[PDB]
């Protein structure tokens, strides 16, 4: 079963599906195939959980009817920073203007 | 196997080249005798997420036997998620 | 006993004349919404029982009413009052939900025309 | 009319299926090619109905007249019921272009009289007051046939 998701790190976001039974760790070595740093150097996170390598997106709460397509399920990239892994930082996106009046309810 | 879509203000969209190609604009950017890159100056980043989440969409949906569920847009990007559409061509 | 009878009247030099504010509103404003609603196209004109092959038709419905019969009334000045308009729509549902079975297509069609037809009516301005 | 019903007066249970998020409005093509709406399928919802073999038929939204799909396709015309078994009509959301879905919801927020207020470019206003319709949609499906 496919879960679509935004693999994200500062203004980095990556677009990817993957199955509910494929693993943590098989989503890090897409995550070196993009941006060329390898598994061990990688922490890959729901909210503020650390996953662990063995566990399958399923195993970790990512569901089908939680990660569709239009509306994608977020995991959270940290990378190695020398001695220590860097702070979990996802930069926001950029603000919509204020609502027009003529689309008000 | 996948480009980067730079918006305006500077987010990197990493995309499968064959779901960024549901842009007739990008697939046309990117045609001819590879540009693995492409820069968006005038789409922001809560548009040009909107706008890579629909090329998933149009990919996972276009063909299948499976019912299709609604693409939904906020009220609140609506106006400048039209303009990119426009642009882009999808 | 097949054929169609003729139409409902929709002009009597014997019967009185009349127009109100009511009237002009009732044609203008209910008929004109009702005669474009996407489920009007079975009540333009008269049940043509024959073409349909509906059994009894004219045998069950003694007093046949139509959109049409209604609109053409209206424009004659046919009414002596919006009570008298009103009495034929209420004649052309009440003559669906008699012919048809509960539940059937057209009751349903009818249903929504008659639905809409009140809130219209709702809204008649006070004759002036 | 090259779009129309036939006359064929051969009954055929049919199975309209709702299948989209929304109302549907399933539209009959009469004998003179004119649409003829009929009563409205809630979300998720489905009616068996007495149709008959070659009869039209397409599938709108009620609200706004956005076109819908019927097994996978415009148009549907059931064929004669083989040992009694009904016609399915399974109606579905197009995968719209996204210039058409962000049409679809300006228009479902703004009055029309107030699409010229939208700080949008000139060409979008044209493109909202364009609204969907089975009258432009029949003329092209029939210039289709005549090709095909
Ligand atoms: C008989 C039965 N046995 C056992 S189960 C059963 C049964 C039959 C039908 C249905 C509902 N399945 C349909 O509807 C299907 C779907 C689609 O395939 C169309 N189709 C039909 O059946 C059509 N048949 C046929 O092609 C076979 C016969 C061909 C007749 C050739 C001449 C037809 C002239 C066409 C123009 N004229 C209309 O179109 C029209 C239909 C209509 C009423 C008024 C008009 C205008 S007019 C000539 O009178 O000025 C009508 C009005 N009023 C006030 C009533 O009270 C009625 N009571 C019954 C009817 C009416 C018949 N009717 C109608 N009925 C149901 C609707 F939902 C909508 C309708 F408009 C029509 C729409 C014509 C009935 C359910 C059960």
């Amino acid at each position: 079963m496919d879960v679509f998701l935004m693999i994200r790190r500062h203004k980095t976001t990556i677009f990817t599906d993957a199955k509910e039974s494929s693993t943590v760790f098989e989503l890090k070595r897409i995550v070196e195939g993009i941006l060329k740093r390898p598994p061990d150097e990688q922490r890959l996170y729901k909210d503020d959980q650390l996953l662990d390598d063995g566990k399958t997106l399923g195993e970790c709460g990512f569901t089908s009817q939680t990660a569709r397509p239009q509306a994608p399920a977020t995991v959270g990239l940290a990378f190695r920073a020398d001695d220590t892994f860097e702070a979990l930082c996802i930069e926001p996106f950029s603000s919509p203007p204020e609502l027009p009046d003529v689309m008000k309810p | 196997m996948y480009v980067k879509l730079i918006s305006s203000d500077g987010h990197e969209f990493i995309v499968k080249r064959e779901h960024a190609l549901t842009s007739g604009t990008i697939k046309a950017m990117l045609s001819g005798p590879e540009t693995n890159e492409v820069n968006f100056r005038e789409i922001p980043s809560h548009v040009l997420s909107k706008v890579c989440m629909y090329f998933t969409y149009k990919v996972r949906y276009t063909n299948s036997s499976t019912e299709i569920p609604e693409f939904p847009i906020a009220p609140e990007i609506a106006l400048e998620l039209l303009m990119a559409a426009n642009f882009l061509d999808c | 006993s097949n054929a169609n009878p003729p139409p409902p009247e929709t002009s009597n030099p014997n019967k009185p004349k009349r127009q109100t504010n009511q009237l002009q509103y009732l044609l203008r404003v209910v008929l004109k919404t009702l005669w474009k609603h996407q489920f009007a196209w079975p009540f333009q004109q008269p049940v043509d029982a024959v073409k349909l092959n509906l059994p009894d038709y004219y045998k069950i419905i003694k007093t046949p009413m139509d959109m049409g019969t209604i609109k053409k009334r209206l424009e004659n000045n046919y009414y002596w009052n919006a009570q008298e308009c009103i009495q034929d729509f209420n004649t052309m549902f009440t003559n669906c939900y008699i012919y048809n079975k509960p539940g059937d297509d057209i009751v349903l069609m009818a249903e929504a025309l008659e639905k809409l037809f009140l809130q219209k009516i709702n809204e008649l301005p006070t004759e002036e | 009319p090259v779009l129309r019903s036939v006359n064929s007066r051969e009954p055929s249970q049919v199975i309209f299926c709702n299948r989209s998020p929304r109302v549907v409005l399933p539209v009959w093509l009469n004998f003179d090619g004119e649409p003829q709406p009929y009563p409205t399928l809630p979300p998720g919802t489905g009616r068996r109905i007495h149709s008959y073999r070659g009869h039209l038929w397409l599938f709108r939204d009620a609200g706004t007249h956005d076109g819908l799909l019927v097994n996978q396709t415009e148009l549907f015309v059931p064929s004669l019921n083989v040992d009694g078994q009904p016609i399915f009509a399974n109606i579905t959301l197009p995968v719209y272009t996204l210039k058409e879905r962000c049409l679809q919801v300006v228009r479902s927020l703004v009055k029309p009289e107030n699409y010229r207020r939208l700080d949008i470019v000139r060409s979008l206003y044209e493109d909202l007051e364009d609204h969907p319709n089975v009258q432009k949609d029949l003329e092209r499906l029939t210039q289709e046939r005549i090709a095909h």
